[PDB]
């Protein structure tokens, strides 16, 4: 029985580590992205359109 | 001692709208600001109980199914009702269930009894008449505890029967609606629980008459069925139930 | 706190560990992340006490200093409008490091344009 | 640092090497008054015990049984149980227990038992080959027996046929010893099955009157109301403990609460569906429970070709659970705290960084 | 034997979730690329080589 | 079909839920990718005849 709880807990805790990382990739696009807008919208003029 | 009554008037059993009445506390798990979902036996919203009347002359007191739950609403006035039959086949071949309340206290018994094809109660204008039952020959469990008890007084109860547990709520409401069911919502608080384990498919309500013949005491009484649904719970910061949803009444709620 | 649970735990190997390393490298990833994105100067730069910009009115911009946590009207609107083994770890920098970041971006490019961003 | 990094040389950083966990004191175990107790007393030591082949059956139920205030008193002489274990009789639980009490004679005490065949056992009590439960026996010489010796009991000596396991035979129809018929009246082969019993004085071990009590057990669907008493110790609170409360149990940090649970409702969960607060059964207070403050110990170190020197970060942990400084990230120890402010060398996290110079925080 | 098949076929299943997730953030990169094709080419003249 | 198999699914908790939630968050990810892609003008020009 423990072993069972153990194989559902552990599965748990694969699939949150999984979507966390996931989602940290998300958003370290993200925040390039937003060092990119750091970099050429404050720290200079940007004749990128839009 | 068994009496007929054979100076009633035919009618046909009425319906009415649940409105939003019949949820109880599941568990005795404490929860503050938190929305619960969960599975158990629940009063469907908006749901057609049946509509039993007691007027002068009607006296309606049949045999109905247990089935997975009944839901018992009663707007009471000068304590007409005084009890509940619970077993199967109501005679002495079984065991039955005996939910009781005169004028002293409450008894619960399981015993095999004897019952009458009319039971009921006697109030002489005093209580001075008891014919329910003929005998008692078996008896294995035997419980007492405090009573429970223009309309002034509102009377809600859920019986349940899982895994040999009898589970009774209960919530006290005073309303001063004449006729129908009011419209609110209140929540039904668990008051004891009976591990009797014992074989339930059949009940039969108990009043009581009136003696000047016999005259029926002006009552009315409601019986709902229960249905496994699932129910999202509102939960305030003191930690009562204010407001729930049924998950399968229609699309904006589920 | 089961040591039997822990015992059989113990014939799956490092799983546990896995988890662990791929959790770190996404904590530390984030401040990575707030240091790229706000750590990008390394002078902190401080407006004039004179506010005399030629008529251009930067004040919900920048920083309060009557408010305790010295953050601009409209960064304290935004800080208002966004609200069993598990912890949470602190961000390296804290919430007013960041607007002094942002307060010495502001000051550097209101006073210096973007003469601050490639140089002196 | 070395072992959970397998490495015998360690790089300048942080690392987290274990987990911190405050250890429980103690093992609290709360449960409710030990009320309504079973009526053993109109049992064992009532006015007077019944006859042997009209054998009260006394059912016991719907209250705790302390078996042990039972099994502890001196004068019981025989305590044989053939299903159940006597110190196993306080904490199993059963549905109800079937109690019948008698007067026998001494030597036919031991006729008591399953497999074993006498006139007792034939015709007056009956047990089964699988039977539960405890036979208690006891001398009762000073109070059944009189000086003009004690006839009011009789037992069965003959029948025809074996009784059932728990069967009750209260007729008193003639036995036929014989052939010849009898139609209930006495013949020199027809006589009366019941025989009074001969306790007296005078008689020595062996013929002294018992009262016997049988205790069965019933497992059957229905719910077990018969249960052993429940031994609730004392309530330790503001400490890290191993808690009990009505079998829920768990570890964590009793303290006082400020929530009004409604009178029915005894355990309290969070949204998570986390039990955060218990209402204490003996005393109706509201406990609320917080975890025991656990956290991941981090180690700060330079380079080892620089020091051997390490700082512990314990992550999320007050320092007075635990060159001491506390931290909004935790209690770091072994850092000593400067007000000067460097650039960022070891991440400690909320705005605070150590760097070697010993270790500064 | 409905217990070995439900964790046979979750697996099976949550598999195909993390290749979906991993694919719809590539693909969201490239969207994103085409986005700012779209404003920086389409939408105006661009000074950035290739 | 089977409810006994969905019956014995429901002990493993809310794996269907986060399988469903992920699903539907790639497809409506997917519209905001094209509305992302296309629709960078709110006025609809024509060229002229
Ligand atoms: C009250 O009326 C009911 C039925 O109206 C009686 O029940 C019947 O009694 C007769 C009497 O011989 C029996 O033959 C029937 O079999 C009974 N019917 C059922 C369904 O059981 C009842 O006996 C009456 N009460 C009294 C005290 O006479
Ligand atoms: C710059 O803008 C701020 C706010 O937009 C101005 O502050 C206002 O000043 C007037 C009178 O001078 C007050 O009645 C308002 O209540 C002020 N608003 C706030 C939000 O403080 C400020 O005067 C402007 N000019 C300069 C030179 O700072
Ligand atoms: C309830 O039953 C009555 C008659 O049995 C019927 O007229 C009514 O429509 C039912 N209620 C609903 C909501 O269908
Ligand atoms: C109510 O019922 C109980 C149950 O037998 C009985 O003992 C009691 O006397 C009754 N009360 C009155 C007033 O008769
Ligand atoms: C139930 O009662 C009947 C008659 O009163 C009796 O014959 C029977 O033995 C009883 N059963 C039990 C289990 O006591
Ligand atoms: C209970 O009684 C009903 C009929 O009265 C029967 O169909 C059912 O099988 C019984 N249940 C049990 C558990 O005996
Ligand atoms: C909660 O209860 C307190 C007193 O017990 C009362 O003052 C308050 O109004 C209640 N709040 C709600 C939301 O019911
Ligand atoms: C008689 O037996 C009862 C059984 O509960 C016990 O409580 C009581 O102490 C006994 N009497 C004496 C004098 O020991
Ligand atoms: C149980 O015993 C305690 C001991 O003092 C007492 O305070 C309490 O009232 C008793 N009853 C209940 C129901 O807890």
């Amino acid at each position: 029985q423990i072993d069972r709880l153990i194989t559902g807990r552990l599965q748990s805790l694969q699939t949150y580590v999984t979507q966390q990382l996931i989602r940290a990739a998300e958003i370290r696009a993200s925040a390039n992205l937003a060092a990119t807008k750091m970099s050429e919208c404050v720290l200079g003029q940007s004749k990128r359109v839009d | 001692q068994c009496v007929n009554l054979t100076t009633r008037t035919q009618l046909p059993p009425a319906y009415t709208n649940s409105f939003t009445r019949g949820v109880y506390y599941p568990d005795k798990v404490f929860r503050s600001s938190v929305l619960h979902s969960t599975q158990d036996l629940f009063l469907p919203f908006f749901s057609n109980v049946t509509w039993f009347h007691a007027i002068h002359k009607r006296f309606d007191n049949p045999v109905l199914p247990f089935n997975d739950g009944v839901y018992f609403a009663s707007t009471e006035k000068s304590n007409i009702i005084r009890g509940w039959i619970f077993g199967t086949t109501l005679d002495s071949k079984t065991q039955s269930l005996l939910i009781v309340n005169n004028a002293t206290n409450v008894v619960i018994k399981v015993c095999e009894f004897q019952f009458c094809n009319d039971p009921f109660l006697g109030v002489y204008y005093m209580e001075s008449e008891f014919r329910v039952y003929s005998s008692a020959n078996n008896c294995t469990f035997e419980y007492v505890s405090q009573p429970f008890l223009n309309f002034k007084n509102l009377r809600e109860f859920v019986f349940k029967n899982i895994d040999g547990y009898f589970k009774i709520y209960s919530k006290h409401t005073p309303i001063n609606l004449v006729r129908d069911l009011p419209q609110g919502f209140s929540a039904l608080e668990p008051l004891v629980d009976l591990p009797i384990g014992i074989n339930i498919t059949r009940f039969q309500t108990l009043l009581a008459l009136h003696r000047s013949g016999w005259t029926a005491g002006a009552a009315a009484y409601y019986v709902g069925y229960l249905q496994p649904r699932t129910f999202l719970l509102k939960y305030n910061e003191n930690g009562t139930i204010t407001d729930a949803v049924d998950c399968a009444l229609d699309p904006l709620s589920e | 706190d089961s040591t039997e649970c822990s015992n059989l735990l113990l014939q799956y190997g490092s799983f546990c560990t896995q988890l662990n390393r791929a959790l770190t490298g996404i904590a530390v990833e984030q401040d990575k992340n707030t240091q790229e994105v706000f750590a990008q100067v390394k002078q902190i730069y401080k407006t004039p006490p004179i506010k005399d910009f030629g008529g251009f009115n930067f004040s919900q911009i920048l920083p309060d200093p009557s408010k305790p946590s010295k953050r601009s009207p409209i960064e304290d609107l935004l800080f208002n409008k966004v609200t069993n083994g598990l912890t949470v770890l602190p961000p390296l920098l804290t919430d007013e490091m960041i607007a002094q970041y942002t307060s010495a971006l502001l000051a550097g490019t209101i006073t210096s344009g973007w003469t601050f961003g490639a140089g002196p | 640092t070395k072992c959970t990094l397998k490495s015998f040389t360690v790089e300048k950083g942080i690392y987290q090497t274990s987990n911190f966990r405050v250890q429980p004191t103690e093992s609290i175990v709360r449960f409710p008054n030990i009320t309504n107790l079973c009526p053993f007393g109109e049992v064992f030591n009532a006015t007077r015990f019944a006859s042997v082949y009209a054998w009260n059956r006394k059912r016991i139920s719907n209250c705790v049984a302390d078996y042990s205030v039972l099994y502890n008193s001196a004068s019981f002489s025989t305590f044989k149980c053939y299903g159940v274990s006597p110190t196993k009789l306080n904490d199993l639980c059963f549905t109800n227990v079937y109690a019948d009490s008698f007067v026998i004679r001494g030597d036919e005490v031991r006729q008591i038992a399953p497999g074993q065949t006498g006139k007792i056992a034939d015709y007056n009590y009956k047990l089964p080959d699988d039977f539960t439960g405890c036979v208690i026996a006891w001398n009762s010489n000073n109070l059944d027996s009189k000086v003009g010796g004690n006839y009011n009991y009789r037992y069965r000596l003959f029948r025809k046929s074996n009784l059932k396991p728990f069967e009750r035979d209260i007729s008193t129809e003639i036995y036929q010893a014989g052939s010849t018929p009898c139609n209930g009246v006495e013949g020199f082969n027809c006589y009366f099955p019941l025989q009074s019993y001969g306790f007296q004085p005078t008689n020595g071990v062996g013929y002294q009157p018992y009262r016997v009590v049988v205790l069965s057990f019933e497992l059957l669907h229905a719910p077990a109301t018969v249960c052993g008493p429940k031994k609730s110790t004392n309530l330790v609170k503001n400490k890290c403990v191993n808690f009990n409360f009505n079998g829920l149990t768990g570890t964590g940090v009793l303290t006082e609460s400020n929530k009004k649970f409604l009178p029915f409702q005894q355990f309290g969960r969070d949204i998570a569906d986390t039990t955060d607060a218990v209402r204490d059964p003996q005393t109706l207070e509201i406990l609320d429970i917080t975890p025991c403050s656990f956290g991941g110990v981090s180690v700060i170190t330079p380079g080892t070709n620089t020091s051997n020197q390490v700082a512990v970060l314990y992550q999320g942990v007050n320092c007075t659970e635990v060159n001491v400084f506390q931290t909004r990230a935790g209690c770091l120890i072994g850092a000593e705290h400067v007000n000067n402010s460097y650039e960022c060398d070891i991440p400690i996290g909320a705005g605070i960084c150590a760097s070697y110079q010993s270790i500064i925080a």
